[PDB]
RNA sequence: UAAGUGAUCUAGAAAG
RNA sequence: GUAUGUCUAAAUGCUCUUAUUUACUAACAAAAU
RNA sequence: GAAUCUCUUUGCCUUUUGGCUUAGAUCAAGUGUAGUAUCUGUUCUUGUAACAACUGAAAUGACCUAGGCUC
């Protein structure tokens, strides 16, 4: 019952491998886990303007974003991500990408950096 | 605390990620160099 | 597994759900995505549940689309979504029984 | 939060935060649980003895172990840490008793 | 904001709870007295 | 001619 | 200290991949020779 | 003289604010630290003739008191 709980109770018949298999079988059917744009909490490094309503969301402002994987990676084996945000006033989907060549981000049809 | 993003995997400005990127570049770069030289040699031969 | 979703789709929970389904017949038709092609659902109860779910979805869609910033494109998009939902509902009202 | 029949309580799933908040039992309930566990352990040993499973001497030894090892055997001390004094006392007794008891006889 | 100051406190009487408070437990049942 | 005996704290769980 | 809130009418088995994690959480804490 | 309406000034008006704390703290950080959680595809699904038998189903509505014949 307590966040540092050592052992979760299992039923008396719990073939772990079998259980895993079952879960897998019922993971394609599952709504969540079988989808993109999984949530995340992030502060905004770019400090940018929301292109619709010009709301000047500043640096380090916290948002409940959606992180999604971009299939087209950078180079070969180092992934890059789309990080969706909403502007506070108008609900326009701002987002950005993390191209690690410059050790920084790229704006993605959301707003503009300034 | 201040800047949250600093405690995220996806954040590229995180140092680990940067290191990884560098490693990737370094390996790939080395490969390119190896191939580049070969290419040059071939050109010379031609 | 912070933020609850992870917890929900943690293996143990899934296993529990499966067990429930097996013995007694507790499904959560909220939890699984509704199937695209009907007529791969021989049971009636399941079909009914699916229909209910779609109705709920439609209702949800309706509730949001009358929001004050009406000129925004999301609402417009939903209008098509709403239509789709309606169509789905209609389909679910098939005449096998 | 499922109870074992040994009284070790622990959670079924991993609890969401709201659930966790709801379901944090406190220093009373946990203490009670611990007590119950202890009871079971002594009672369990006697049950075993009654059944052909374990000798009288063995049973006695088991009981002794339980009483000394309350501390390790089951968390009371966690929830009420003045049981620590009791534990210490028990340990002391064991030290004394064992030294008296294993004089000419060896360690075991 | 709602970080707000105040105007007045309160005192309203409900049905008692019947809870065994720690301090409320008995203690110093004997009252002392003066000499006269 | 006489050294070298003994004094031995502790001790973890929750939430934040 | 893993926030939160509104919203709810009453295909089947199969196998193969691993020397990893699209992992998530930051309420917690912050210095040199 | 009395009734009323319109404007200006004075009075009355939010000529502007409902807490405390180290101005609450900081405009900085390869972070550290604690916790919580599991994944990749590919597939299985005989004809012809003769003899014996039937000539026709389903829908809802027209009669009588769910049942019974007719259209
Ligand atoms: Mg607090």
């Amino acid at each position: 019952s307590e966040r540092k709980a050592i052992n979760k109770y299992y039923p008396p018949d719990y073939n772990p491998l079998e259980a895993e298999k079952l879960s897998r079988k019922m993971a394609k059917k599952l709504k969540t886990m079988n989808k993109s744009h999984a949530s995340i909490r992030l502060m905004t490094p770019f400090s940018m303007r929301c292109l619709e309503c010009n709301e000047y969301i500043p640096k380090s402002r916290k948002f409940n974003g959606k992180k999604e994987l971009l299939k087209e990676k950078y180079l070969d084996s180092i992934k890059i991500y789309r990080l969706t945000i909403s502007c506070p006033r108008c609900a326009n989907s701002i987002a950005f990408r993390t191209d690690p060549g410059n050790s920084d981000y790229v704006m993605e049809v959301g707003g503009v950096r300034n | 605390s201040g800047d949250l993003n600093l405690l995220k995997s996806w954040n590229p400005k995180l140092m680990k990620n940067r290191k990884k990127v560098w490693e990737t570049e370094q390996d790939l770069i080395t490969e390119q160099q190896k191939l580049n030289t070969r290419l040059k040699e071939i050109e010379k031969e031609r | 597994m912070s933020r609850n979703v992870d917890k929900a789709n943690s293996v143990l929970v899934r296993f529990q759900e499966q067990q429930a389904e097996s013995a007694g017949g507790y499904k959560d038709y909220s939890r699984y995505q509704r199937p695209r092609n009907v007529s791969k659902v021989k049971s009636i109860k399941e079909a009914n549940e699916w229909k209910r779910q779609v109705s709920k979805e439609i209702k949800q869609k309706s509730t949001r689309i009358y929001d004050p910033s009406l000129n925004e494109m999301q609402i417009a998009e939903l209008n098509d979504e709403l239509n789709n939902l309606f169509k789905e509902w209609k389909r679910w009202q098939w005449h096998i029984d | 939060l499922h109870l074992d029949y040994n009284f070790n309580l622990k959670p079924t799933k991993t609890l969401t935060t709201k659930e966790r908040k709801k379901s944090r039992l406190g220093n009373s309930f946990h203490l009670m649980r611990e007590l119950l566990k202890m009871m079971k352990l002594i009672v369990d040993t006697h049950v075993q003895f009654r059944l052909g499973n374990v000798d009288a001497f063995q049973l006695a030894d088991g009981i002794h172990y339980i009483l000394n090892h309350i501390g390790q055997l089951t968390g009371i001390y966690r929830y009420k840490y003045k049981v620590m004094h009791q534990i210490r006392a028990c340990k002391d007794l064991k030290h004394i008793i064992y030294y008296k008891f294993n004089k000419n006889l060896g360690k075991g | 904001p709602q970080l707000e100051a105040r105007s007045g406190a309160k005192a309203a009487a409900y049905t008692p709870t019947g809870i065994e408070h720690a301090r409320l437990l008995p203690g110093h049942t004997t009252l002392k007295y003066r000499k006269f």
